[PDB]
C-alpha cells in the first residue's frame, strides 16, 4: 500500500480503475472515486456537524450505461445496497 | 485509518476564488452560488487528498477539486449562460 | 477558540444551557409593569 | 432567545385560555443558513 501512494498520479491511475468494462465518460468515474472514497465527518464542541460523505446523481439519456455503473459499486464496495424506485427489489425505502 | 489535515497557509487563495465565482454569478444571471459550494470545494479535496494516504491538503488536491465544481456548474446552464461562462472561467 | 474563551464566562455550553433553560422555564412567571402598558398601547395604534 | 422561554401562560375564569408561546418564521433564499439553526434549536431545547 505505502509503496504504491508513494508513485505521483496515483489519483489517474484510480480513476481508470473504477467501471473497468464501460467506455469514456472520465467524469462520472471521477466522481465514483471522490464518492467511493469519502472524507472527514466533523463535530465542532459537540454542536456543530458537517457531513463527510459526497452524493453523486445520474442524469442520463437512455442507453448510456448508468446501470453498470451502479452494479460495479455494489461489487467494489463494503457496505453498499441496492433498492429501485419502480420496480421489484429485495429492500425498500421506508421504515416499518 | 486515514484522516487528512487542512492546515491553513492555503486559505489565501480560496477565499479569493470563492469571490470572483460569487461576483461572476450574479452578473450573468443564473443559479445563485452559496457556501455549499465552498464546503464541497474542500469535502472533495479531502478525498483528493487521501487518494495519496497523504498528511497534509496540498495545493495540487485543491487545484483537482476545483474542476469538479465548477465544471459541474457550468455543465448544468442554460446554452447562453454556458457559453458565456465557459470563457469566463477560463482559469480554473 | 470555543473550548478558550468557554473557559473565561464568555459562554455557557450545551447541557449546562440546557438545564438552565428548562429551570427558568419550570421557576417564574412574569406579568408586565402598569407603567409599561400604555406604552405598548400606544405603539399599536401609531403602527396601525 | 426570547422563543425558547415563551410567554405567561394564562387561565382566565370565562373559560377561555389566552396561549404563551412564541411563533417565527424564517423566509428567505437559499443558502442562508436558517436550517443548521432549526437542527440547533432541536438539540439545545430539552423537549424538540
Ligand atoms: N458508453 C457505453 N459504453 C459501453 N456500453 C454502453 C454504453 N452506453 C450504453 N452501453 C450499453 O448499452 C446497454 C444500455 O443498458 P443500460 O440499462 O445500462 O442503460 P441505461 O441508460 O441505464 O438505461 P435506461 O436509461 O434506458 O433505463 C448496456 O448493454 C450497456 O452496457
Ligand atoms: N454564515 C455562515 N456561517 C457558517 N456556515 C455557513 C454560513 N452560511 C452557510 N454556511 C454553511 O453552508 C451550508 C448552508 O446550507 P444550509 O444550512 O442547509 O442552509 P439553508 O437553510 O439555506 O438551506 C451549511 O453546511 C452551513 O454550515
Ligand atoms: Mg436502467
Ligand atoms: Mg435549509
Amino acid at each position: 500500500f505505502r509503496k504504491i501512494s508513494r508513485d505521483r498520479g496515483i489519483i489517474d491511475k484510480i480513476i481508470s480503475s473504477m467501471a473497468p468494462s464501460i467506455y469514456g465518460h472520465r467524469d462520472i468515474k471521477t466522481a465514483v472515486a471522490c464518492s467511493l472514497f469519502g472524507g472527514v465527518p466533523k463535530n465542532v464542541n459537540g454542536k456543530h456537524s458537517i457531513r463527510g460523505d459526497i452524493n453523486v446523481l445520474l442524469l442520463g439519456d437512455p442507453g448510456t450505461a448508468k446501470s453498470q455503473i451502479l452494479k460495479y459499486v455494489e461489487k467494489t464496495a463494503h457496505r453498499a445496497v441496492f433498492a429501485t424506485g419502480q420496480g421489484a427489489s429485495a429492500v425498500g425505502l421506508t421504515a416499518s | 485509518k486515514i484522516y487528512p489535515k487542512l492546515h491553513q497557509m492555503d486559505m489565501d487563495k480560496v477565499s479569493r476564488v470563492y469571490a470572483d465565482l460569487r461576483r461572476e454569478s450574479i452578473s450573468t444571471g443564473s443559479f445563485p452560488i452559496t457556501v455549499r459550494h465552498l464546503e464541497s470545494i474542500l469535502r472533495i479535496a479531502e478525498s483528493f487528498a487521501k487518494m495519496r494516504l497523504s498528511e497534509f491538503v496540498s495545493s495540487y488536491d485543491l487545484d483537482r477539486a476545483i474542476k469538479v465544481v465548477v465544471d459541474s456548474f457550468v455543465d448544468a446552464q442554460k446554452v447562453s449562460v454556458r457559453r458565456q461562462l465557459r470563457r469566463s472561467f477560463a482559469i480554473y | 477558540m470555543q473550548n478558550q474563551q468557554e473557559e473565561n464566562g464568555s459562554e455557557i455550553s450545551i447541557e449546562k444551557m440546557k438545564r438552565y433553560i428548562t429551570y427558568c422555564r419550570l421557576k417564574c412567571a412574569p406579568r408586565l409593569s402598569p407603567q409599561a402598558a400604555e406604552k405598548l398601547s400606544s405603539n399599536f395604534v401609531t403602527i396601525r | 432567545v426570547c422563543l425558547l422561554m415563551g410567554g405567561s401562560k394564562k387561565i382566565l375564569p370565562d373559560g377561555m385560555r389566552l396561549r404563551g408561546d412564541i411563533n417565527v418564521l424564517l423566509l428567505g433564499d437559499p443558502g442562508t443558513a436558517k436550517s443548521q439553526l432549526l437542527k440547533f434549536v432541536e438539540k439545545v431545547s430539552p423537549i424538540a
